[PDB]
């Protein structure tokens, strides 16, 4: 019942932000603020009333809330939304990141701020629709609709220091990657629907009806391959990853745009929700390939992050390595590894958001991103280098933060299933500590390597400090008490794992 | 003793307050907060020990909450306290309080005063978590926090890039050790189904009755983690470079917290090592080899802090040898005594480096016994305790207990290694003392505790660690006589070599094998060069090779192919009408031929 409003409140809020711009330039930021406040409040109300801790595992499908309304009845297509623990957790995370993105773009007094807020709101609504839709056409529709405002933000509001050609190139590369992968997913969806229609005789795009589809070994592999190509593009999985550092480099300089849609949290949800239940045998056969791709992703992202002269590109490759960890966790069939993947996903979202906000604040301080042009910034600033130190400590998997908790449940479950990939991934953890310390040493330690870092810098504002400290508190609480998060998603993870291991 | 968690909370409160103060407070207020946090932790530790001895030495458990409960994976946030935990906690809190008071006197007028005390408070809290944990994951949290605070404190003077490089090397080597420890954790949870020490000891013999390979793998990985943290073979290379930090940082690392974590890890999981005797013999062999290499390296070091680093490595090798010969009580007693005299030696070396006012090697200094008599006395008694001076030093009794454990378990080669290491220990220690010195309440407390007064304190390890095999009285007496004779002979040989005019020493040093051996042992037997060539250089080369992102270009190859194909196809649009008619007729020919063929 509240799921259509969970999707529509960002869209209506973005329309109001665009239309109420004639009342002033400081008006749409407030409208976006109560828009994401209402979205996050609805998500938290669903969390409180769902009773997710007391929910047992009853097998797929098992939805805590559902909504169904016909959209294209010729193909059996409906606006079909459903929420359980995993989707609710990701909707809560998306709403929190939307609140932080509205807060981070508070000082932008641009002439077209209303359209910026509309694009941000539509990206967030598309992400929530990705997390809520259990109709294959609707899921694909949200998965592709979250790309046009992202493209226009990167292309027209982007990194003003770089040329417009570089921003247009990065935005076009991101759009081509995501849309071509989505078209491959749409081909897989259409073939699955047609196979189900040939087997039974009913036009349906419903995820619940497509779970039981009699399929030959080789057609299921192809459909799983199409789904995996889409998710692997947006995971990112090597070699389909470079769009992410190019999009992070040429994103708008506020940093809110980095938290809005470029943070990856939908592809692993799609892998857990759709790739494993719809194609369990094909995923079981593809598991060595995906796990070795995750190993290569971890090592390649770590070596990429160490070899970066740009801090934003370094954080992007950190995201690549962490998502390789999550990809290893997904193709294991372990409940412990799945819960660790959920915790790692939430913790990576929080820590990457903190790192991107701090990098943006550093960029409005010193007007450069080259780590060769900065150094010894610990003595020049008040709050920023210590918070960046904490977030770099978080991203290397230090205990006390949720990143360690998630990645260590991942490695526990993986070693219960596969030992060799687990030990190579833990050497990837060594590599993670290496690049985190390298970025810390090149950015805030040493002497001033240029003249812009030689003089004192203005302190961070109270609002940016408050939201960064909120991220710090959330990461520490997730590290020291992840139990509410583990209890929220225990039923959905159990259903997905039981379907994956009881059908192979 | 229900306030067992206050020993963590008070250093945590101090760390949070001194971090969020950001140095805006006065130095008196920051010193009060930090030293008072550690002192309140030490006072709560003393009350805990009083209640522990009043209750008859009962293992107490305080479960705060549950960390993570996913199916059978149940990891709890529970603190435990037995004799070993009480001994480690008392050593950590007391020596940390003494070092905190000395640092409050020492670091006056230095930028980052509050940051320094916050980092040391977090260090103390992390090690109290390490020594109070009841399972391996909470001990891993304390382990990694101890490593993180070591990184933050070694590179404290962040302006010098050498300190940052030293801190990064220390963190990377200890992170490799923590990865080995994580392997041990994964194997132990996969086999036994739990990470609590008591439960792992209980269900280890019932589970490994059929096969006993994964337990040797787990104990080998535990040994790898221990030698990662305790700076032993083969992960010992970080300590000498990590000497770039401040003096109280060095005292807190080498004496109280950092290097003793591996010894505590081996002593805590002693049952699993008891069921894997080959791994325990490997622990003893690693300790013997590490103490021998550390003594040989300390023989030729030209700096006081480097000599103290390799002396710390040699002493930790003695502890590992004691653990390998099933002399657990000897190992923990030597941990206490070594913490005492190594803290005293490091604080005295900091006094020396304040008096000298410049970074100088030991040869430039000379005749310092008259300018600083109190510092000379502190160095003399710290060297006497380190070199195991008989009947006046606690290190003598600790080393005698270690060697008696080596006797009583039938280990002869480890005994020979221990005696040789004691001989060169006296040799390098009094070599440093005679080169440097010839040519205050924490100091008083460590002055007293480095003597036999420290040997009067015994750890209450009965009922926690197994009691050692008992040596005969005559064998014990002749072993004590041999140890004292070896130590006295080494000290007298150092006096014959370095007290007078150096002619025999310089003749050995000026020999060509003298150059070869001095350069070999000065660089820690080439292990640093070996790890630079085998690991650091290919890492840098692969990073430089991959910095262009080859996979991105490989996936951009279709865009280049599309551009080339479009440019090739646009040549047909030359705008000539006759060519358009010719192309239409060519297509007619192709369509007709294709229809005729098919
Ligand atoms: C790993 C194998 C298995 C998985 C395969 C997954 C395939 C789908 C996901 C990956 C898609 C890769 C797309 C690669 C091109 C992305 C866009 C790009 O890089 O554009 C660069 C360039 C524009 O920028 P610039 O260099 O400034 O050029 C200005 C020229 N005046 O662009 C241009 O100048 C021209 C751009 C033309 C349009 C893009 C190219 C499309 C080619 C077909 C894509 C479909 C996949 C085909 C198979 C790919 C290899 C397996
Ligand atoms: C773009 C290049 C073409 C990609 C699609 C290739 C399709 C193909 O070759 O299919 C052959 C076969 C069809 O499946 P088949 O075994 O006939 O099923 C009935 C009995 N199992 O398919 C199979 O047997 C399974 C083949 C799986 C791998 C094919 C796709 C690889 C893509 C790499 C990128
Ligand atoms: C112990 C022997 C037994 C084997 C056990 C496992 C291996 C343990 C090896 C430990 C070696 C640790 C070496 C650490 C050196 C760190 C110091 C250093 O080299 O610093 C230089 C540089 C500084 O970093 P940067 O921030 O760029 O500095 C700015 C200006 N210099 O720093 C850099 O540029 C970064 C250097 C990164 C080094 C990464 C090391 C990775 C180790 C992977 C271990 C794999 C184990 C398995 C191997 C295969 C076994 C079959
Ligand atoms: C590793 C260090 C030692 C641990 C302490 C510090 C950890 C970090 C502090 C921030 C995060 C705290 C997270 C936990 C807060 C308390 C809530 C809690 O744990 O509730 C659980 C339990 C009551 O629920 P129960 O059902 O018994 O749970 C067991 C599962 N069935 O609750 C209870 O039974 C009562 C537990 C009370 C614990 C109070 C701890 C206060 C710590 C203050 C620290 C101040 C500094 C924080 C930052 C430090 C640096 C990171
Ligand atoms: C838990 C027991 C121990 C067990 C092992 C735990 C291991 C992991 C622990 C991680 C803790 C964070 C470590 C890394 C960040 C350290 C930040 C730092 O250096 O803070 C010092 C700095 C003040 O230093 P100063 O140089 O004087 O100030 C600069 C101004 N010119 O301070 C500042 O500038 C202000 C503070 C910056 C952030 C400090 C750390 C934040 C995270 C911990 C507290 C979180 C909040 C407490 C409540 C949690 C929820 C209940
Ligand atoms: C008795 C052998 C050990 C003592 C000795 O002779 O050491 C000499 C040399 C180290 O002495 P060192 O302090 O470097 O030189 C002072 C004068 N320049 O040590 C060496 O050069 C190595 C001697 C190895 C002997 C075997």
């Amino acid at each position: 019942m509240l799921l259509p409003w969970l999707i529509l409140i960002p869209f209506i809020g973005g329309f109001l932000c665009w239309q109420t711009e004639r009342f002033g330039v400081k008006v749409p930021r407030w409208i976006a603020l109560i828009t994401m406040g209402l979205t996050l409040a609805l998500s938290l109300q669903l969390w409180l009333q769902g009773g997710y801790s007391l929910t047992q595992s009853a097998g797929i499908p098992q939805w805590q809330s559902e909504f169904d309304m016909p959209w294209i009845p010729r193909f059996g297509i409906s606006i079909h939304l459903a929420i359980d623990g995993l989707s609710l957790l990701m909707v809560v995370l998306t709403g929190l990141l939307g609140v932080l993105a509205v807060l981070c773009s508070w000082k932008e007094i641009e002439k077209y701020q209303g359209f910026f807020h509309l694009n941000l709101m539509w990206i967030l609504g598309g992400v929530i629709g990705v997390f809520l839709a259990i109709d294959m056409f609707l899921f694909f529709f949200f998965w592709e609709m979250m790309l046009v405002p992202m493209y226009f933000l990167i292309a027209l509001w982007g990194h003003k220091a770089s040329d417009g050609k570089t921003r247009i190139t990065a935005a076009t590369k991101f759009f081509i990657y995501t849309q071509a992968s989505g078209l491959v997913m749409l081909i897989a969806i259409l073939a699955l629907v047609f196979v189900h229609y040939n087997a039974t005789g009913v036009w349906t795009f419903n995820y619940e009806e497509l779970l039981n589809t009699p399929m030959s070994s080789g057609v299921e592999y192809l459909l799983m391959l199409g789904f995996f190509i889409a998710f692997a593009v947006k995971m990112p999985v090597v070699p389909l990853h470079g769009w992410l550092p190019d999009a992070h480099s040429q994103a708008p300089t506020a940093g809110s745009v980095d938290l809005a849609g470029i943070l990856l949290k939908t592809a692993a949800y799609g892998l857990l929700r759709f790739s494993l239940p719809l194609f369990p045998n094909a995923s079981a056969e593809f598991a060595p390939i995906a796990m070795w791709l995750g190993v290569i992703g971890i090592f390649y992202g770590a070596w990429m992050a160490f070899a970066q002269t740009d801090i934003k590109r370094l954080i992007a490759y950190t995201s690549v390595s962490h998502m390789g960890f999550v990809l290893i966790a997904i193709y294991t069939g372990s409940q412990l590894a799945y819960q660790g993947a959920v915790i790692q996903m939430i913790a990576h979202g929080l820590s990457a958001a903190g790192l991107f906000i701090l990098c943006g604040q550093l960029y409005e301080r010193i007007h450069t991103r080259d780590m060769r042009m900065m150094g010894g910034l610990w003595s020049k600033m008040k709050w920023l280098p210590a918070l960046s130190l904490f977030f770099a400590v978080a991203t290397l998997g230090m205990p006390g933060t949720g990143n360690f908790v998630g990645e260590f449940m991942i490695l526990f479950g993986s070693f219960q299933v596969v030992p060799v990939i687990t030990v190579i991934s833990t050497f990837g953890l060594v590599f993670a500590s290496v690049y985190s310390l390298a970025m810390l040493h090149r950015a805030y330690f040493g002497k001033a390597k240029s003249q812009i870092a030689s003089q004192e810098l203005p302190g961070m504002s109270l609002r940016e400090l408050f939201m960064i400290l909120l991220l710090v508190v959330l990461l520490v609480l997730l590290g020291f008490y992840p139990q509410p998060i583990l209890d929220t998603s225990h039923s959905a993870i159990g259903n997905i794992q039981q379907w994956f291991v009881n059908s192979v | 003793m229900n306030m067992l968690a206050l020993t963590i909370i008070l250093p945590l409160i101090g760390f949070v307050l001194l971090a969020f103060s950001r140095g805006r407070w006065s130095e008196n207020v920051s010193a009060i907060v930090g030293v008072g946090s550690v002192g309140l932790a030490a006072l709560v530790t003393a009350f805990i020990g009083v209640d522990f001895f009043a209750n008859g030495e009962q293992t107490y458990s305080q479960p705060l909450w549950t960390w993570m409960s996913v199916g059978d994976f149940n990891i709890g946030f529970n603190l435990v306290l037995d004799g070993l935990s009480l001994t480690m906690l008392s050593v950590v809190t007391g020596v940390g309080f003494l070092i905190h008071m000395y640092a409050s006197w020492y670091m006056r007028g230095e930028e980052g005063y509050s940051r320094f005390f916050a980092y040391t408070n977090l260090f103390i809290a992390s090690m109290v978590v390490l020594v109070l944990a009841d399972n391996l994951l909470l001990m891993y949290l304390g382990w990694e926090g101890v490593g993180l605070c070591s990184y933050l404190l070694i590179g404290f003077y962040y302006t010098d890039p050498k300190n940052g490089a030293a801190a990064m090397k220390a963190f990377v080597v200890t992170r490799v050790g923590d990865v080995f420890l994580a392997f041990a954790l994964f194997i132990l949870y996969n086999e036994l189904g739990t990470l609590n020490f008591r439960e792992m000891v209980e269900l280890a013999p019932a589970h490994f009755a059929d096969g006993n390979n994964m337990l040797m793998w787990a104990t080998l990985m535990l040994l790898g983690g221990a030698v990662g943290k305790s700076a032993q073979l083969p992960l010992q290379t970080w300590l000498a470079d990590a000497m770039a930090g401040p003096t109280p940082v060095s005292a807190l690392i080498h004496a109280a917290t950092m290097v003793t974590a591996g010894v505590y890890l081996i002593a805590r999981t002693h049952g699993l090592f008891l069921m894997t005797p080959e791994v325990l013999h490997l622990v003893g062999i690693v300790g013997a080899v590490t103490l021998l290499l550390a003594g040989f390296a300390a023989l030729v070091q030209t700096d006081i802090k480097r000599v103290l680093a390799y002396s710390t490595m040699s002493q930790i090798g003695y502890m590992f040898l004691a653990l390998g010969v099933q002399a657990w009580d000897a190992a923990i007693f030597h941990l206490m005594t070594h913490a005492f005299f190594k803290a005293l030696l490091f604080l005295a070396s900091g006094s020396v480096i304040l008096a000298c006012h410049h970074e100088q090697n030991i040869f430039k200094m000379g005749g310092l016994r008259k300018s600083i008599p109190l510092v000379y006395l502190c160095f003399l008694v710290g060297g006497a305790a380190l070199s195991a001076l008989p009947l006046v030093t606690a290190g003598f009794f600790s080393k005698d207990e270690i060697l008696a454990g080596a006797m009583a378990n039938g280990h002869i080669n480890l005994m020979v290694a221990g005696l040789v290491g004691a001989f060169m220990t006296s040799l390098y220690t009094f070599r440093m003392i005679f080169i440097v010195f010839h040519g205050s309440l924490p100091l008083i407390v460590l002055l007293i505790l480095s003597t036999f007064v420290g040997a009067l304190i015994v750890p209450p390890l009965q009922g926690v660690l197994p009691q050692t095999t008992e040596l005969a009285h005559g064998s014990m007496l002749t072993l004590e006589i041999t140890s004292g004779v070896v130590a006295v002979v080494g000290i007298l040989l150092a006096a014959w070599l370095w007290l007078g005019k150096r002619t025999l020493v310089t003749s050995i040093a000026n020999s060509a094998p003298g150059r070869l051996l001095s350069t070999w042992w000065y660089n820690a037997w080439g292990f640093d060069w070996l790890y630079d060539k085998v690991f650091v250089k290919p890492f840098l080369g692969i990073a430089w090779l991959l910095k262009r992102d080859p996979l991105n270009s490989m996936m951009n190859i279709p865009a280049v192919l599309s551009r080339f194909a479009g440019k090739g196809l646009l040549l047909s649009e030359n705008g000539y009408l006759r060519w358009y008619v010719a192309s239409m007729s060519i297509g007619a020919v192709v369509v007709l031929a294709l229809l005729m063929v098919l």
